[PDB]
């Protein structure tokens, strides 16, 4: 869960160290080939991310967004 | 700045907050203090029938 | 207390940046230089005798 | 259920029979009629413009917006 | 409601085939030169749509803004 | 009152007839320059409107947005 | 309070006569080089506008949001309470 | 420390300066080489911000985001009772 820099991300997708890219909100969950993993925010809207994603030949993953939860609304309103 | 009895030429008001309670005298603002900057350009003709610019 | 007031008056070295401005040099060819100068108040007096705004 | 990128894969050698679209998923209608399921990670325009590219037929469809009834029943529930 | 596809109605406006159409949110509503009246829906922001419709000299009409007029619901609410 | 169409309304802009455009949200407060008087709507986000109203010197107002009072929305909170 | 065109503040900065751009939201206090004040309205969102403020070197401002303070808002809430 | 604008923030920039920068929606705090700091405000969305930043090697981070805990929200709202 160590945080890593957005410009050290870049650093090592363009010269291709990474292959698991878990994308979600605007949170990267990453992982390389050393199985090694960490964290990473990206700072604003990027038009060229996936690009740079695609072009290096990575591959992605990505999944739902959260639903959301009904329950502290159950709670408040309720009790 | 500068403020007036019923538009009269009164004492100038010196800088920051004076709080002085007067309501039939009026203030105008501005005299703002700085150098300013006013340019100007055209084509003009010459003694020897030219055009610069 | 409310007929009187009072400016600060720097008295640190101060400097002033130029920009591009054009020459031309004995020989007829045209340079282009730039420069700063660094400049100090000598006498605290006479300054606002002259200047008269104490604004730099 | 499937990989976004080797989706891209997938729709470049036009096995793709038809895209229908609804919300941030797609529903996978290819030549083979093999379905399955794919999340978009983020704002993509070139997706609609690779699709357009190789003449698969791309439908969306309106919302199924939460029912009034049910929205005057949550606030007057509790 | 004969909805007609919005591919199949871009791949048609390539055939030149429509008159007009009133826009209102992401939903069109369109009417073809052959007399005919349907429907269709956007999937996402596309860029380019108003640009061939222009080129197409087509007809487009824009709806007024559609407004939950806010003067029943809240007495309503406290109804 | 007078309601014409976004779409014509780009066509005599280009045939160039009009002064003064008022834009709130989606509306066009239109005044043209023969004293003639009319309105639209803008359908969707546009790229390219403020180019082609510039460039041939169209005439534009916007006119601020509508802050309600605070005081007005709490006490019809009350009841 | 001379509350001035679109079109004019961007033909007159064009023109090379403006210093400073406060901008908050869509209102910009304009202030030329003759040392006058006033405000202007941008119509939309004009995806050119910062270049063309920028590539003429006028000096641009930015203003911080104002966070509806929690002690006042919950006050409010519970003025009726 | 002295709030400073824009347009002298890309100036700073582009002379190859500015060392460490933090990105928050539009609030921006800044770290130069010679270990001054300062904050900055970005005025209009910008597309080519980050790209420029990036081309002069600049270390750029960013920050968590604030979500409130719903049991403060239950908190706040229960405090009727």
């Amino acid at each position: 869960g160590r945080k890593v820099d957005y410009s050290t991300f870049l650093q090592e997708v363009n010269n291709d160290q990474v292959r698991e890219a878990r994308i979600n909100g605007r949170e990267i969950n990453v992982t390389k080939k050393d199985s090694n993993r960490y964290t990473t925010y990206i700072p604003v809207q990027d038009p060229k991310l996936l690009d740079n994603l695609l072009t290096k030949n990575v591959k992605v993953v990505g999944e739902p967004p959260e639903e959301p939860s009904l329950l502290a609304s159950i709670f408040i309103s309720w009790f | 700045g500068v403020v007036t009895r019923f538009g009269k030429f009164s004492h100038l008001v010196e800088p920051g907050l004076n709080w002085k309670p007067t309501f039939i005298d009026e203030v105008k603002p501005v005299n703002v203090e700085a150098v300013r900057e006013l340019a100007a350009s055209g084509v003009m003709l010459t003694s020897d029938e030219n055009v610069v610019r | 207390p409310f007929i009187e007031t009072v400016k600060m008056l720097d008295a640190r070295i101060q400097t002033m940046d130029n920009q591009a401005d054009r020459f031309v040099t004995k020989e007829k060819k045209d340079l282009i230089v730039d420069s700063y100068i660094k400049w100090r108040i000598s006498d605290f007096s006479r300054y606002y005798l002259a200047t008269g705004g104490g604004d730099i």
